[PDB]
């Protein structure tokens, strides 16, 4: 241990951690890869997603070459803070967490050649701008961009450790998504210009597709059943005015309850989503069913119904007879057009 | 590399961080520019907004001048603790922080002449007192006040670096509920009991998106109001049908108002949404109250005339209310 | 700058932050003044309010006396961690912090005679036990208690620096739900088992704005109660119409009451809002009972007299109930 | 002040704050007392409570004797962290805050004898398991246990400064309870054995009694008034089928709304409480009233009511005549049995 | 205490925290045991549970061996920062902290042979993926994964100290909503790109309690379904009574689902609770639709047969549906 201890104390001798490797001499190349331990929940209201990663950074520092029995050293959490490391940050990050339980969730290794492997465990909240026009039948590409906050591309450049497709790895038990499926990802890199210069940006897009089953049982089925229930009024006799008025008016209140609740889960956007049109059309159908009876009642002549053993009686309305076909047919047609358009 | 290391050591050797540049001399001029990464939340309930920005400060410190190195020295952000930095703060912020993953999002860049570039990535929740009389047809003006905490104008002066181009990224901002109509940069002095202080203000003008409220708030109220007029076309003797329609729409209007009213804080003054919702509430209230006169004036003691006129007056009066409302608020 | 740098280093060299000024001698007098920035929130559920202020402490320390410089040294905020400062805390403070962006919102200003001025920008959530019996027509008295933690009046004394002007910015306070009616300064000694501790108290009296509850709570309840009287003008034989009206008003009244239960706290006693809603609930309950008595006295056993008598007594008694309510609370 | 300054330096001369007083020589005796500035809110959902205290600990450290003009010294917050203090913690604490505004809310006083008084202002959330079977007429004894985390009773022993009853003091204005009354307190001490050794535990129980006025006006009265309303149906004529069906069915919906909301405040516990049984009985009374009318209607013959002048007419149902008495009486009996049991 | 002070200072003189015990030698064996204090919360919405525990770690460090003192030296918890401790972390923990009142809830106890006992009091919110298809009749398996962040099995090895007796306090855990059925200890070596890492897993099997759901979900749904059958006993000509009964039960059923829509999570697939509510919704939908068929056959185009047969089939088929549901899920 004493022989080993001397090497460590010698390494940082005259070492300035405020200066990047090869300062004023060359560009510091950082090789990076990510292992997503759990792709956390996605929040539509906040337009953000959580992601738990093992953020691995690798680079070379000639000042940290060493010779000894071992060819790889696993440094302590304290050592990593004594040396220069890249100031990587996430461009679209909102509020990230570096885990400090029980100790700092970091690891720094050094090979004899001076190659540093540096890993940390992070929970990142990131911005994912969502265009929710096709909601809840929408797909999104949530990005994850990172780079050096302070060092321009003339000083620090980032790269992927291996092929870009094989550089972002998701754990098999990593999907922590309740309402989405992680179809895959695309890995890219580029350049971004800002007021302070040009910087290398490493980007990753996670392609997500929303699960629709929640909205079918919560929104679509009750709305469909409410529309069906509004049409069931067409099969009641025209003389039961209080019954068909209660039937139609209470179906309207059910649509209003359903329509308001569906939006409250949505973020406060100002355009019509896919679910908005379906609810609007269902609202029109239930609205038109009560207007239809208003017309039927306006032409009813006798307040009494057929007595079952025949004094004249009202005939069955021609408005009702046609509505028993037109309303189910138009709604059926609207569903084929709606579901084919978005699926 | 050691030559650069020796240079940096010399600058901080004997460096006094408790003394501003040119202490006792002319005030140090600090120039600021901002790159706005995003505006995340603009909440009426909390009457604030969230702002993620890149915040840069420029000033000249002769103590940090260096020669022989034909490069700008970008240094590890941990060197900022060993330098004098302006005591800048956001006068109207409620809660703010500097991001710290993977490291603190802080930048220190030196220049040969002594110029210091101090950049931070900050998410700040800033207080924006909103005027909600015309809500949701309202236009807001939210500011960000940048002032020195301890130093007066005799010691430190602020200016926007680059004039009206000192703030960038505003055109790229997308808000789910607002549009950035305009932004302005102001520079002035504020006088307190302890002396005058330099002030920089950044302000935005926000116009609210009305399309969303039409589907959510206005449309259900409009349809229920039209529904309440269905009562005028039903026979006077259908008491059960007309009361059931009348009382259930009054219930529906309360239902509409309740599950919407939780979207706004307890702000006690009249707003545009309140007038429209109460205009429709009064109409459905009168449609059910109108039948009380109809039923009584037949059975308790002409009947079709009152209903016939209501078939015109109620649609007409509601259109008159809509015309006056939209013109007044648009 | 070197002369001032050596002047400051002279002061701290040999300084003992662990000892109060004039330790063992007469108590150190600490003057205090507060500049209120805003009262962000006042919550009845948690029974506390959020306050932003500039909190200033002013005392004399002979160990910090400097000569030869005819200026008041404004130093970096980090020098405050190397001096003695009072152990002031807020007794009823649930959670608080000093703002830290871009730097710690703290100020130190020295004077030649050893006088120290120490300012902090603090956001604090302070506990305020509220008497909500007259809610929403209630008037609250929320205080801030300032005390020394581990010094007695034999060591430290507090006073409001500037008399009744020691607190400013009250006119800046813009609470949407309240209006600041008055504020007071109190100086007293608090005696515990450990000794007597100097105490300063700043208290505000808040009067709640009633307009929101008139439109949101009282007016819907009044209109529903009026709507329940439409039953009295319908035929005694319209059982379905009159029962549906009466029972739906009861359901509507419960809806108002039940949804009000979520925003309001778990305060287990009768308040002003409860008495109005319970009064209106009893009136609509009795209207539904009124038809039941009419229906029973006809089929189970006059009929028109009861409806005639109810058309007058119910509106009259509700007006009397309102008159007694508003006089007893306004 | 120089003379005073020298004494301070000499005190911590060779002082090892890692070693308790009398280590390997005797047992450290810490005398504790608590002053409750405010007994914060109690959370039935989280089964915890908040308490704001002045936590005072007193012990003897012969290493801190001194001689000087004064006989008692008050130490700054910085001095307290420089010496050895008991590692006291709260066994049932969930999340506690040691206030640090504007300065640390601590206090260390040293007497020339070597006695140290050490006070700190704390806000403590503590676990208070509750047996809610009598809810809302339930009473609880919320505990507050503390002791040394690392030192066994062979090393550190805690005792109350004075008579255990008088060692815990609650400020007169210290009651910060909305729905409870602090009846009183019992102060005890004992030994708890764990995997690391035997430890001394100081325990304080606060006896709380729930205020019932909230649930009487929010839950009990609406339930009682809805049950009465369901019985008002018995006095309507048997020929008004739509009115008595609407009357009975909407009281069922009112019971459903009341039952759902009353249990939302309650923690999700799987046993039945005193409010559940009352609501279940009210549900059964409202359900039975609608079943009563269903039986009455089955024996109704003529669809027209009494004309008011005199053709035969239905007679007042004998089921109705009895139900007008049995239902109010049975509910009245149930209330007396219910309230006398729990009150 | 003089001799003890020398011994303690001797151990830490030249101590290198950066190096593990037997660095570059055989792997250090770290024994662990846990004493669970409480499982505070288990939330389906956040898909996590909260666990408070006493977390002990045992390892031998010859650098910390001491002789001449026949005592186990418990040292102030702050000495832990001066010693080497394992880089242990919880792989699936979302938010966690060490309690810190009055001091850090941490323990270091040395032994003459060099054995180190290192104990922490940790409250950790750990991620637990839940399969809620059988909710509320579901059984869950939540785990806690313990791993070394940096070292490999060539450096550090984990084991449960005391075998199956390592974890204690499970039998005393009481949960308002679950019951601990079993717990298991697993030792394994997880493999990543970096290399093999030691792993210990503590897992509990939770079987949800049903009493709350019976009274809150199943019972209201059952009673409403039975109430919908009341329509079968009313005359076919009573259209206003049977439709109002039928449609209000449909409204009531949606009220249950919508109010339990906000307490339940956003997990988009068919669960056991959904099937029972959907089944009951179909039965009340069919009861209302049954009368529509009765009305049409009589008035539009025998009639008593449909009602008489409905009075048996509907109660019978609901019983059959219940039998299948409960047998399948119990
Ligand atoms: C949101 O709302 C805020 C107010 O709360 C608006 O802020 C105001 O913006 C106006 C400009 O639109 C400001 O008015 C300008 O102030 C400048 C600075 O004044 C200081 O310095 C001058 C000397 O240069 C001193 O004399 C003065 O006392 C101050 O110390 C002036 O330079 C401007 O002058 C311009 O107009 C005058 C004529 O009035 C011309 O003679 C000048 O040449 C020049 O064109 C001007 O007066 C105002 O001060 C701001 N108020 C505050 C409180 O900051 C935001 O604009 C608004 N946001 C949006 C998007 O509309
Ligand atoms: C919200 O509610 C709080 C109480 O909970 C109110 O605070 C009280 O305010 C009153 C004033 O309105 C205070 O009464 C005054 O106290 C002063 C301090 O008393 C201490 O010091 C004196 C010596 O100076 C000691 O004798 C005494 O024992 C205390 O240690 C007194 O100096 C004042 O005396 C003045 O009036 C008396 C007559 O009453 C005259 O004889 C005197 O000459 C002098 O003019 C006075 O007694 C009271 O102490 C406050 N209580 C607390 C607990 O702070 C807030 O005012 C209220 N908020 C609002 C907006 O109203
Ligand atoms: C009352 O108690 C509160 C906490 O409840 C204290 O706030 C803490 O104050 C300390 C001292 O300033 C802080 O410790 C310092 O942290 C710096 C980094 O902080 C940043 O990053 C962390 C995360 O790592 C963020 O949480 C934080 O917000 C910042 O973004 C370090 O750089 C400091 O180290 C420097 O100074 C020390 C001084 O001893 C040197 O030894 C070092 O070499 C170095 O120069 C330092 O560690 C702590 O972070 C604060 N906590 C929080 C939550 O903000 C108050 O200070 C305290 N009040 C008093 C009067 O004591
Ligand atoms: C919640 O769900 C988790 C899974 O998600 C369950 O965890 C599994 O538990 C089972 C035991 O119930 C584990 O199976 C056992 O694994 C041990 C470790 O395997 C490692 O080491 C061996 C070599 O020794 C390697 O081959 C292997 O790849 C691993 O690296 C084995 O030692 C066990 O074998 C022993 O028992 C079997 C009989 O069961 C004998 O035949 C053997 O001879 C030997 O005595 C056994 O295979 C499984 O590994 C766990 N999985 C995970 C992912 O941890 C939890 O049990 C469950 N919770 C509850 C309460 O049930
Ligand atoms: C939103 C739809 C608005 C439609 C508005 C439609 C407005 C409109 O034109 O109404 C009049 C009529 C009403 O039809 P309906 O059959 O209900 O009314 C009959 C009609 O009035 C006959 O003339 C009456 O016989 P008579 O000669 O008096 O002896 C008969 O009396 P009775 O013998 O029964 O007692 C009435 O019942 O409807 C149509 O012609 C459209 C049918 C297709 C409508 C298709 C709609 C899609
Ligand atoms: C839960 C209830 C279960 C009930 C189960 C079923 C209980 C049961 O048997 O009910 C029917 C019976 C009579 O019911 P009810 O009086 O309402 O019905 C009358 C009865 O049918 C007469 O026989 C009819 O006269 P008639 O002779 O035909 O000319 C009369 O017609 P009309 O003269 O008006 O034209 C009908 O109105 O009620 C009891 O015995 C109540 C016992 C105490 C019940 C106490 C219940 C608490
Ligand atoms: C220091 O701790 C060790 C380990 O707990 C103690 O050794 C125990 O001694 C008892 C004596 O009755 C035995 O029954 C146990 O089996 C021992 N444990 C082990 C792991 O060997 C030791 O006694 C302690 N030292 C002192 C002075 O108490």
């Amino acid at each position: 241990t004493t022989v080993f201890t001397r090497i460590l104390d010698r390494l940082l001798d005259g070492y300035d951690n405020r200066l990047r490797p090869g300062l004023g001499e060359r560009v510091t190349e950082v090789k990076t890869d990510i292992f997503v331990t759990s792709f956390g929940p996605v929040s539509d209201h906040d337009m953000e997603y959580t992601i738990d990663v093992f953020f691995r950074q690798s680079w070379k520092d000639e000042r940290l070459k060493f010779k000894g029995p071992m060819t790889v050293l696993r440094l302590n959490n304290l050592m990593a803070s004594k040396i220069w490391t890249p100031d990587t940050f996430f461009h679209n990050g909102k509020k990230s967490v570096a885990h400090n339980m029980t100790m700092p969730n970091k690891l720094l290794r050094i090979t004899e050649d001076g190659t540093l492997l540096y890993t940390m465990r992070l929970t990142v909240r990131a911005e994912c701008p969502m265009h929710l026009e096709d909601f809840p039948m929408d797909a999104h590409a949530c990005p994850l961009k990172f780079g050096s906050y302070a060092y321009t591309r003339a000083e620090v450049v980032y790269e992927w450790t291996r092929e870009p497709a094989r550089s972002v790895v998701v754990a098999e038990d990593g999907s922590r998504l309740n309402q989405y499926d992680l179809l895959g990802q695309t890995v890219d890199s580029g350049i971004v210009q800002s007021s302070t210069g040009e910087y290398v940006v490493m980007t990753t897009h996670f392609h997500l597709k929303r699960k629709i089953g929640y909205f079918v049982i919560q929104t679509y089925l009750p709305c469909i059943m409410t529309v069906i229930l509004s049409q069931v009024s067409f099969w009641l006799n025209r003389e039961s005015v209080p019954a068909r008025t209660v039937f139609g008016v209470t179906t309207v209140l059910t649509m209003t309850t359903l329509s308001i609740s569906a939006r409250n889960s949505l973020p406060k956007v100002a355009y019509a989503t896919a679910m908005d049109w379906f609810i609007a059309v269902c609202y029109a159908f239930v609205f038109s069913a009560l207007i239809e009876f208003a017309t039927v009642n306006y032409f009813t002549k006798r307040g009494y119904a057929w007595d079952g053993k025949s004094k004249t009686f009202n005939s069955v309305s021609k408005i009702d007879r046609l509505s028993r076909i037109a309303f189910p047919l138009l709604f059926g047609i609207f569903n084929l057009v709606y579901w084919a358009t978005y699926l | 590399m050691s030559f650069v290391k020796e240079t940096v050591d010399k600058l901080l050797k004997g460096y006094d961080i408790r003394l501003r540049p040119d202490f006792g001399g002319p005030p140090v001029c600090v120039g600021m520019n901002i790159d706005i990464a995003s505006i995340d939340m603009v909440s009426e309930v909390n009457m604030d907004y969230t702002l993620t920005m890149y915040f840069q400060q420029y000033w000249r410190d002769k103590r940090l001048a260096y020669s022989g190195i034909p490069l700008n020295l970008t240094l590890d952000n941990r060197v900022a603790d060993q330098l004098w930095v302006p005591d800048t703060y956001f006068l109207n912020d409620k809660k703010s922080f500097v991001h710290g993953v993977t490291v603190k999002n802080r930048m220190i860049r030196l220049h040969p002449d002594g110029t210091v570039l101090y950049g931070l990535r900050i998410t700040t929740t800033a207080a924006c007192m909103m005027d909600l009389r015309r809500y949701p047809l309202d236009e807001q003006n939210c500011t960000l006040e940048i002032e020195s905490y301890g130093y007066t104008t005799d010691d430190i002066e602020f200016y926007w670096r680059g004039g009206d181009k000192a703030v960038t990224g505003v055109e790229r901002i997308e808000l789910p509920q607002f549009s950035i109509v305009e932004h302005r940069l102001v520079s002035r002095n504020v006088v307190f009991a302890t002396g005058a202080y330099p002030r920089l203000s950044l302000s935005f003008r926000l116009k609210r998106n009305i399309g969303y409220f039409i589907l959510q708030t206005y449309m259900p109220s409009i349809l229920i109001t039209i529904l309440s007029w269905v009562s005028f076309w039903i026979n006077y003797d259908a008491s059960a049908a007309r009361v059931a329609l009348g009382i259930t729409t009054v219930l529906t209007m309360t239902t509409i108002n309740t599950h919407l009213r939780e979207t706004l804080p307890k702000i006690p003054y009249v707003k545009a949404i309140d007038m429209y919702l109460m205009g429709c509430f009064v109409f459905v209230f009168l449609a059910l109250l109108e039948y009380a006169f109809v039923n009584y004036i037949f059975f308790g003691r002409d009947v079709n005339a009152i209903d016939r006129w209501s078939r015109i007056v109620f649609p007409f009066t509601f259109s008159l209310f809509n015309l006056v409302y939209w013109l007044y608020y648009v």
